[PDB]
């Protein structure tokens, strides 16, 4: 068995592996989140939209339960495995405490895996950052990302992937009350925080939104369209 | 021991996989594989690579595997390591089979299989399987459908695609050719040539090196189907017409 | 005993050129029928049949287990499986429980995928093959089946002749056995064609 | 270069610096010194502090009745040490009914700290330690070493300049026999003291003192229980 | 670096990491081991690098058998664990055939163990050499020396140390074959005095211990009064 | 051992430690199959260094089953591991279907250990390409496993020293309707193209696979074919 | 089962019935009990079919890894060897009982290997239900050194006398002989009994069952 | 004399295909600065080593490169002499496994080929080296008569009508070729190490090993009868 | 079963019966009872065929290694004690007797007990279902001093009495008489064993 210690810590006490691991998730595609009165709102851009892709196969925003979903940035192939991992943890918590996992609960287990795996023997950190978005029990909406080192915060609205910090940059000077007012702000926002990195404007984002106690929706390109037009 | 390790699962200065990317160099030198999706069908269309005179034809096909009886892959890159993905594909089939009674859904196959290949990029100190490949299949869930895997773990369901040699040259070809909804399993044939004609440097394709899979329903089961010579010499024959 | 405990009957018989597989359609716990036609006989290839009786459970694990490891061999192997490779396969299903056994006895009826030459054969719980020239029986009423078959087979039965001979063995066996019954139904194997009959039978 | 990295890995000169840099560690730690008399068997041990507003590092632990110990270097490992030796003590205890044996312990110590010195990717115990205790075979002192090594002494003394003490330890050691308890504890006090700088003092702080002799169970004094030694010192 | 590792073979076939290792044995104490006529004499010039050390501290004499004594030179904590399995191969044999176990089969049992951790890059050569002795009456006199390769080999005068080349020369000019246990005692005890160097490697305490027919079999440390008499021979015969 | 690949990919995408492991095949000394319509022939040179070797001691030409034979190029002693395998793949297939193994079922579980070596800890690929022969439903089989684990049917084929020279020779000489008796000929003579001096009975080992079974050609019969 | 060997002047003789029952009742009528170890060397299988079987087809299979390692002639002490080794193993859980025979380098060699794992280098011996049958037999007509012709002779007739007095055994008399030269596998040597050549008869027309459902699938 | 990588550390393919770990044990035989050889007759097999006691104070009895690995078979090492002692161990427990498993003594051929195997395993795993030393051994078959059979540190092994190993392994090769081209088979191999070495040692120089048609026990000679060959 | 060893000055003297027994039918009337562990060294066999045979091989095996690694011929207390440490480790699963008999140049000739693990060195041994009706007969004849044709004509007549009074027992009598000089083995058929009163 691999026992080799890929995470080790620098003179500087850097952890070069988890600032790799990072670095991968920079070149991602930008996806970004926004936390409204009540709706959540998740955003990705399309990257590369060739015209002989099944859309349904590379959609990054996956659902882990009823209540939450999630949006990630980074290596695909590893997000995958961090996802089937969450839905297998929701699932457990249903079934010894009756219950519906707490968004910040789930968030939790995926940011506890990913610190295990930049302090484990054999293994290599995960190189994916994600936001995760649902409702709890008594309503409230949440909205919180992790990152590959494992720390994790709850936000209002962020911006993971290429340009980031962009976003993040607009998105500060444009979110507010009179922003998240209506369903219909809060996903303009996050529409129009993606149309300032995304190139092509229009169906180079993948949107989808999580109503009060409703599963998972995604708009579809007629509808996310009309949205841009109004924009 | 540290000294001699590879380290062949840990992250480059720029967030790269080096490993990946060097397995992926093999494979766009590996022989042209090409997946077309129509109304009625999907098909394979391989270049061969093994060609000498003495070889022996003793085989269904060099580079076609059928996976259960409603799926088939071809594959470019590392034959031995080809080898091993195909029988773990048949095992994880069978695997679900067994337990529901019923054909594994494509796209469940595909991504368990991707599975196994992330693990190899992320822990265990061992290096990638050098395979990209292309599989077809027929589900209740979605009907006919066409995948792309490769040495990352990566996956993603196409139209159209293809890997191996001169790859990018024909999705240029297919993007330019390629009518959604409109293809039938004839259509998809003849642009298959027409491609396959043009990713090959040896201006007559010739009918002994390629290799062409169709997989197709006929009365609630799934046939799949390596072409004959005749059938491909004539398909060849009709690009020349063109 | 555990393996009268779902009842059921399965007996092989061997023709001119053609083979005759026949099973009981009952399933029951003990002396309670639960439905009337449980699949007892399973194809294993085109001119290929494997009956099993006994304990219904593992009547379906041993079938499911055995198809995964046909499909697999086929798969592997570019061809259909011939008759006494099917068998041996089957011995050495069995055999690997020996000593926590799969409650079935599997008769195996077909014809060899090039030559189409009859093959028939009966395994006992822990995989001991039994090839037979004449004809093989199995389960709650074996002895009933054998006095049957004994009598009332012939050498070089045609199709028709050996249906009708398989038939009466069948019939008259599962009316003298409480725990087989509620239907009957018959595989004609032959080089060009398959036959699936289902007997009028007694339904008590 | 290529030879101080591992300790399994043997050097030209026929030396292993890995545990030669192992032992760099006991020479970084406080100083502690280490005598017998004929009945007894004390440690002194200088407590370090980080800062003005800290406790004195614990240097003095308990291992048994019969059994104390001084350490220096990676507490860490010290803590480790001393886990092993309580649960040697405790087997001995529980399976023959009887104290271990100090000169028997010591020897298990020794083999288990040679282990690590000779597998790859292992480290050596980066720990010194004094053994003070009392058997059948009257007081021991002993030195453990974190190459595995160690020594039968009637006077010892590892840490940052342990030498001075030392020195001081072989010129009074001709009357160690015959002194008594308060006596033997004054010269390891002065030995303890000769290791320090010429402005600082030992007081009733930085001192840590641990007594075990023939009518007398393993005791540690702290603060205000080391006054009365601390009183008469010149 | 052709010699970091004992899985690596030079270019001339040499295994440098076991060369290295003897380079430890090399620069340290010297030992003697002696065959007479019914019986086996050691004798090592024990360093005393401090005062504070107590007489009899860091013996590197001991006892690994009721009939057999070792004797050895080098890593002190690498001799310590060898003396361990040495011990346990002796106590294993008379578990699995109920007797003692005859010195020349002990010598390869552990010569072999020995010569295990120098074939892999995961472990390194143990840092000492040592020598077995002991005395039967079936068996006569024995005396067996095993290095860091793990060659074992018999002798009848033998010397491991930094002045090994020199009191092989001192026990070459004696006649052992003919020699007892009480009288090669003092030429022992002699011969380390000659040996010891005096500027360099100051301060050094003599060691003793015997097996043969005078201790009835059983190896044990030569007794008081007979080493008085073999350092007072020593000293006034140097 | 260790848990680490020792063969990765370099940055072209190739496998030095695989291109090397080929590297000693091509060195080794040549070999030779010949499939004809009603049988095989393995033919390899086995001059030995000194008249001291007991040719008779070892055999490059080894059987596997009554009707599966091996022959090898480049590290005699990686084949005798592969012989040692496949001897116990042909078993483990007949104990479960009780029918001896298909020559191309015994290739694919041959190569297959093959691969392994390419990709598992510590270790090196085999310094060996394999060529198998043999006879199942009334049809003859040659096979070539190389170092990767990849295999290819040939009709005819050459491998260890000088095989590029000894391919041209087989296309030129090789028929599909051609015999066994004449296989056995050109076999023999295309190990001459590339022999240093005289082809004795002793110093070329010669093994057939016809519906009777798997053999090695005896001394004796290999001096009537020379 | 009645199996029984004997060692005559030039080599072994093996032989056994052919029937198989379940409890008491006749499963097959013709079935091997006489199983090829390797080309010298045979064994009669007796008690858990199963188990001899399996056994068997192990012990041949790894006798001939050895064969063809060796590249000699297999010894028929290692196959007993092997297979006491294994059945001790498992303690008597593997009923075989097994009769080996066979010619090696240093002769004819005839052992009997019970299911605990104890083994007998004998002469003649005999196992299965029917041994006391063909042992007596033996006893009462056993010679040293017979001549091929004899021993057959009396290897059948040890064989018959279970056939005709053990209820476990009958249908044919199957015979092994073995000698430095060849071996001659007799499947059928013998056929003391038969049925009846039936005095009535009965038979259905191509309609006499009555049928419910049909389904044909052409190939 | 292409190299890259680590090539000449572990056991691993160079550029051209070759093992230097391999080649590099095949020069630690000479490190021992001996020669052994051995000559098989009509009815015998004979192993002559050089045994050389520069030391003295060193048990002569001790000291040998003849080792009795089972009551019919026996043997001859050269190389690093703690390597030989550990196969020879390892021979002497293959020896006794296959006979308590098969029931019959081991050939030579056979157990040349055991200990041949476990060399390979050596040249194919990076983490343990080859061993430094070469085996010949020296029995009588059954139904072949005598054999010598010689394995090497890269696996290598094979039978042989005469061979030998050490330092003057090629001049000892060239002799016993023009020879090949009991008492004389002694006596030619006694030659061949003289020729080799030009000494004529003494009864007490060299060690003698022998098995016979009629004698199969595996026999060392002793100073009075290797003396007479001597003398002759 | 009845075995028998008895000692004399200069070797051992080591004998039992050849009946094989299954319930009441003899499964085999010539059994060798006597195994060969060493050139020097035999064992006579008691109890469950299966296991007597296991063990002795295993103790063969073991003896030989030991023999060939310590270059000398074995000893009979180690032969003893190899047999010892199998039969006192599997008790509870093993259920057979090997009683040691041999000689070395030592201790010269030895007669060791292994029954269950334990083990004693005797003068005289005797084991297996038949030895219960000869105690007092071997009470009452043995004597100090006996020589080696005494030992054997001892032997032979306590086996002989014990094969005629036990059914387990019967056949003929194998004979070994082990010295210095080396193993010279005797069988005694039906019509030459000594007759007693069997009225």
């Amino acid at each position: 068995s691999y026992d080799r210690a890929i995470t080790v810590f620098s003179p500087d006490g850097h952890l070069f592996q988890v600032e790799y691991a990072q670095e991968a998730v920079k070149k991602g595609s930008t996806a970004v989140g926004v936390r409204g009165k009540d709706i959540v709102v998740l955003g990705v851009e399309k990257k590369s939209v060739a015209k002989l892709q099944d859309e349904r196969t590379v959609r990054k925003i996956c659902a882990l339960d009823d209540n939450v979903c999630m949006a990630f940035a980074g290596l695909t192939a590893d997000a995958r495995i961090v996802i089937n991992r969450a839905r297998v943890e929701c699932q457990s918590h249903r079934l010894t405490v009756e219950d519906p996992v707490t968004v910040e609960y789930i968030t939790r287990y995926i940011a506890s895996l990913k610190q295990r795996y930049t302090q484990s023997n054999g293994r290599r950190p995960f190189g994916i950052s994600a936001l995760i978005v649902g409702f709890d029990f008594d309503g409230t909406p949440r909205l919180y990302q992790t990152d590959p080192s494992g720390t994790y915060h709850a936000w209002k609205a962020n911006a993971i992937g290429r340009g980031a910090k962009s976003v993040r940059e607009f998105l500060e000077k444009n979110y507010t009350d009179e922003a998240i007012e209506t369903d219909d702000l809060t996903i303009k926002l996050v529409i129009k925080a993606l149309l300032e990195v995304v190139q092509s404007g229009g169906k180079n984002i993948e949107l989808a939104v999580m109503r009060r106690d409703q599963p998972l929706k995604i708009l579809n390109p007629e509808e996310i369209e009309k949205y841009v037009a109004e924009i | 021991s540290r000294r001699y390790d590879s380290r062949t699962t840990i992250f480059s200065p720029e967030g790269r996989l080096y490993q990946v990317e060097y397995a992926m160099e093999a494979i766009g030198h590996a022989g042209t594989c090409l997946g077309i999706l129509a109304n009625d069908g999907v098909l394979l269309a391989a270049e061969r690579r093994n060609i000498h005179k003495l070889l022996d034809e003793v085989f269904f096909s060099e580079k076609i595997y059928k996976l259960n009886e409603d799926m088939a892959c071809s594959v470019a890159g590392i034959t031995s390591d080809a080898n091993v993905l195909t029988n773990e594909l048949r095992l994880i089939a069978q695997r679900y089979l067994l337990q529901y009674q019923e054909p594994i859904p494509c796209e469940q196959l595909v991504t368990a299989l991707c599975d196994i290949k992330q693990a190899y990029t992320q822990f265990g100190g061992k290096r990638p399987f050098g395979v990209s490949l292309l599989y077809i299949g027929w589900d209740k869930h979605y009907g006919f459908q066409l995948y792309q895997s490769d040495p990352s773990g990566n996956y993603g369901g196409w139209k159209a695609t293809c890997i191996g040699n001169n790859s990018a040259a024909a999705v240029s070809m297919l993007k330019q050719d390629y009518k959604e909804g409109e293809m039938t399993l004839k259509s998809a044939l003849a642009l298959a040539i027409k491609v396959l004609n043009k990713t090959m440097d040896v201006s007559k394709l010739s009918a002994e090196k390629v290799e062409i899979a169709t997989l197709t329903r006929e009365n609630g089961k799934t046939v799949i189907r390596v072409l004959k010579q005749k059938e491909v010499e004539q398909l060849i024959k009709n690009h020349e017409e063109e | 005993s555990i393996m009268s405990y779902n009842g059921g009957a399965v007996m092989a018989m061997k023709g001119k050129n053609c083979v005759a597989i026949a099973a009981d359609r009952r399933f029951g716990i003990q002396a309670q029928m639960v439905t009337t036609d449980f699949q007892k006989i399973f194809p294993m290839g085109d001119r290929l049949y494997i009956g099993l009786a006994g304990l219904a459970t593992d009547v379906q694990t041993v079938a499911q287990r055995l198809k995964f490891r046909l499909n697999l061999y086929e798969l592997k192997e570019g061809r259909q499986i011939k008759p006494y490779t099917l068998m041996s396969m089957v011995a050495n299903l069995l055999y690997e429980k020996r000593f926590g056994p799969y409650y079935t006895e599997p008769v195996i009826a077909g014809l060899d995928p090039k030559t189409f030459k009859p093959f028939i054969c009966s395994l006992d719980l822990i995989g001991c093959p039994m090839v037979t020239d004449d004809f093989v029986v199995s389960g709650t009423c074996s002895e009933q089946m054998y006095g049957m078959c004994e009598s009332l087979w012939e050498p070089n039965m045609d199709p028709e002749h050996l249906f009708e001979t398989i038939s009466q063995a069948m019939l008259n066996a599962v009316d003298r056995d409480a725990v087989s019954g509620m239907g009957v139904i018959v595989h004609i194997i032959e080089k060009d064609k398959i036959t699936t009959r289902t007997l009028k039978a007694r339904m008590d | 270069n290529q030879y101080d990295n591992d300790v399994t890995v043997w050097s030209p000169q026929g030396r292993i610096h890995q545990i030669e840099y192992a032992m760099e560690a006991v020479k970084q730690g406080s100083a502690t010194v280490g005598l017998k008399s004929k009945t007894h068997a004390v440690l002194v041990a200088l407590k370090r502090a980080q800062s003005e507003l800290a406790a004195h590092q614990k240097k003095i632990l308990h291992v048994d009745n019969h059994i104390g110990i001084s350490i220096a270097g990676l507490t860490a490992d010290a803590r480790l040490l001393c886990n092993f030796m309580r649960q040697e003590c405790l087997d001995s205890r529980f399976v023959f009914d009887r104290p271990l044996p100090v000169s028997r312990l010591v020897s298990l110590i020794g083999s288990k700290t040679q282990i690590p010195t000779q597998r790859y990717g292992r480290r050596p115990y980066g720990v010194g330690l004094l053994i003070a205790g009392y058997d059948d075979m009257g007081p021991h002192i002993f030195q453990t070493c974190p190459s595995a090594n160690y020594f039968d002494c009637r006077a010892m003394s590892i840490g940052a300049r342990s030498q001075s003490a030392r020195t001081y330890l072989e010129r009074h050691m001709s009357g160690f026999m015959e002194c008594n308890l308060n006596e033997l504890v004054k010269h390891g006090l002065r030995a303890l003291r000769e290791t320090l700088p010429a402005e600082q003092d030992l007081t009733t702080k930085n001192v840590s003192i641990g007594i075990v002799g023939k009518d007398l169970e393993f005791t540690i004094y702290d603060d205000d229980d080391v006054s009365p030694f601390l009183e008469g010192l010149e | 670096g052709y010699d970091l590792s004992a899985s690596t073979f030079s270019p001339d076939g040499r295994v440098f990491q076991v060369e290295y290792a003897m380079k430890a044995v090399e620069n340290s104490s010297t030992a003697i081991g002696i065959r007479c006529k019914d019986g086996v004499v050691f004798g090592v010039e024990k360093l005393v690098l401090s005062k504070l050390y107590e007489e009899g501290s860091n013996k590197r004499l001991f006892n690994v058998d009721r009939h057999v004594g070792m004797a050895v030179a080098g890593l002190l904590a690498d001799a310590r664990s060898l003396a361990d399995i040495a011990r346990e191969e002796a106590s294993n044999f008379r578990s699995n055939f109920g007797y003692n176990i005859p010195l020349k089969h002990l010598a390869d049992r552990v010569a072999m163990y020995v010569h295990a951790y120098t074939l892999y890059s995961a472990v390194r050569p143990f840092g000492c050499s040592f020598m077995l002795g002991s005395y039967s009456v079936n068996d006569g006199a024995q005396l067996y020396m095993i290095d860091p390769s793990g060659v074992s080999y018999g002798y009848w005068g033998c010397a491991i140390g930094k002045a090994r080349q020199a009191a092989k020369t001192e026990i070459e000019k004696l006649q052992m074959k003919e020699m007892t246990c009480r009288d090669i005692v003092k030429e022992v005890a002699k011969i380390i005095y000659i040996v010891h160097d005096e500027v360099k490697d100051k301060a050094f305490e003599l060691e003793l211990s015997w097996v043969g027919e005078i201790t009835k079999g059983r190896h044990e440390i030569v007794p008081k009064d007979i080493r008085e008499e073999a350092e007072k021979y020593a000293k006034e015969s140097l | 051992g260790y848990s680490f690949s020792l063969t990765t990919f370099s940055p072209s995408g190739k496998l030095v430690q695989i291109e090397y492991a080929l590297a000693a095949v091509a060195g080794g000394a040549p070999s030779v199959g010949i499939k004809a319509a009603n049988g095989v022939v393995l033919a390899t040179e086995k001059k030995q260094k000194s008249i001291l070797y007991d040719e008779r001691s070892v055999h490059k030409v080894e059987p596997i089953t009554k009707h599966i034979g091996l022959v090898y190029s480049g590290m005699g002693p990686d084949y005798r591991v592969l012989v040692h395998r496949a001897r116990k793949l042909a078993q483990q297939y007949y104990l479960v279907y009780q029918e001896p193994i298909p020559t191309a079922q015994l290739v694919q579980r041959v190569a297959s250990v093959m691969q392994e070596y390419t990709q598992s800890g510590g270790v090196r690929p085999f310094g060996v390409s394999l060529l198998i022969c043999g006879w199942n439903e009334g049809r003859p089989y040659l096979f070539q496993s190389d170092p990767s684990g990849a295999y290819f049917a040939w009709k005819a084929t050459a491998m260890g020293k000088n095989y590029v020279n000894g391919k041209t020779f087989l296309e030129k000489r090789y028929n599909e309707d051609l015999e066994l008796e004449d296989a056995i000929h050109t076999a023999i003579l295309t190990l001459k193209e590339s022999f240093e001096g005289q082809m004795t009975e002793d110093n070329i080992e010669v093994g057939i696979c016809n519906e009777a079974g798997f053999r090695r050609l005896t001394p004796t019969e290999v001096k009537d074919y020379l | 089962t009645t199996i029984a060997g004997l060692v005559f002047r030039d080599g072994v003789i093996l032989g056994a019935d052919t029937r198989a029952t379940n409890d008491s009742v006749v499963m097959d009528k013709n079935c091997e009990k006489i199983h090829f170890i390797a080309p010298k060397i045979y064994c009669c299988g007796a008690g858990v079919a199963a188990d001899a079987e399996m056994t068997t087809r192990m012990a041949a299979s790894n006798m001939e890894l050895h064969s063809l390692s060796t590249g000699r002639e297999p010894r028929v002490t290692t196959v007993t060897r092997l297979l006491r080794q294994t059945l001790f193993r498992y303690r008597g859980h593997v009923g075989a009982s097994l009769l080996v025979g066979g010619v090696d380098f240093s002769g004819p060699q005839l052992y009997s290997v019970h299911p605990h794992g104890s083994y007998s280098r004998l002469p003649f011996t005999a196992l299965g239900s029917g041994q006391d049958a063909a042992l007596a037999v033996l006893e009462d007509r056993f010679q040293p050194n017979m001549t091929l012709e004899a021993a057959q002779e009396l290897l059948v007739e040890a064989i018959t006398a279970g056939i005709l007095g053990d209820l476990g055994s009958g249908g044919s008399v199957d015979a092994c002989v073995i000698t430095g030269t060849g071996a001659k596998l007799l499947r059928t040597l013998s056929s003391p009994t038969k049925p009846t050549e039936r005095p009535s008869q009965y038979y259905f027309a191509p309609g006499t069952t009555a049928v419910q459902s049909q389904t044909v699938k052409p190939l | 004399g292409s190299s890259a990588g680590f090539d000449r550390h572990i056991t691993i393919f160079s550029p051209e295909g070759r093992l230097y770990q391999v080649e590099y044990a095949f020069k630690a035989i000479n490190q021992g600065g001996l020669t052994s050889v051995a000559v098989r007759g009509k009815d015998c097999a004979v192993i002559v080593t050089q045994k050389k006691v520069p030391d003295k104070l060193l048990d002569s009895s001790t000291v040998t490169h003849l080792f009795k690995i089972t009551e019919n078979i026996g043997c001859v090492m050269t190389g690093m002499t703690a390597d030989s002692r550990s196969q020879v161990q390892r021979a002497r427990y293959e020896a006794a496994n296959w006979k308590y498993k098969y029931g019959y003594e081991i050939p030579v051929d056979m157990l040349c080929k055991r200990i041949a195997d476990i060399s390979q395993v050596y040249t194919q795993n990076a983490e343990m080296r080859p061993l430094g030393c070469c085996m010949i051994l020296i029995g009588i078959d059954e139904e072949q008569g005598p054999q010598v059979y010689k394995c090497d540190p890269a696996g290598y092994y094979c039978g042989f009508k005469a061979t030998a190993a050490g330092v003057k392994q090629t001049e000892s090769t060239s002799f016993l070729e023009k020879k090949v081209k009991f008492e004389q088979t002694v006596e030619t191999a006694i030659t061949c190490l003289s020729t080799v070495l030009s000494i004529d040692f003494k009864p007490s120089e060299i060690e003698v090993g022998v098995v016979t048609v009629e004698n199969p026990k595996f026999r060392i000679l002793s100073e009075a009868e290797i003396d007479a060959h001597l003398v002759a | 079963t009845t075995i028998m060893a008895v000692e004399f000055d200069g070797g051992v003297v080591v004998g039992s019966d050849s009946r094989v027994s299954a319930g009441e039918a003899v499964v085999n009337r010539a059994f060798n009872k006597l195994s060969p562990l060493h050139q020097h060294i035999y064992c006579a066999l008691s109890g469950s065929a299966a296991d007597a045979q296991a063990m002795a091989d295993m103790a063969a095996y073991q003896l030989e290694l030991h023999g060939l690694e310590l270059e000398e011929p074995p000893l009979v207390l180690a032969a003893a004690n190899v047999v010892r440490n199998i039969s006192y480790k599997y008790r509870e699963d093993l259920s057979a007797h090997l009683m040691i008999a041999g000689w070395d140049r030592r201790d010269g000739g030895q007669v060791y007990g292994t029954m269950g693990g334990m083990l004693t060195r005797q003068p005289f041994a005797i084991g297996g279902s038949g030895s219960t009706y000869i105690y007092g007969y071997v009470d009452a004849a043995y004597k100090p001093g006996m020589s080696p044709e005494e030992c054997r004509s001892f032997t032979t007549n306590a086996i002989a009495l014990a094969m005629n009074r036990d059914g387990s027992s019967g056949g003929v009598i194998h004979l070994v008489t082990i010295t210095a000089a080396g193993v010279d083995y005797q069988v005694i058929l039906g019509n030459e064993l000594p007759k007693f009163y069997d009225e």
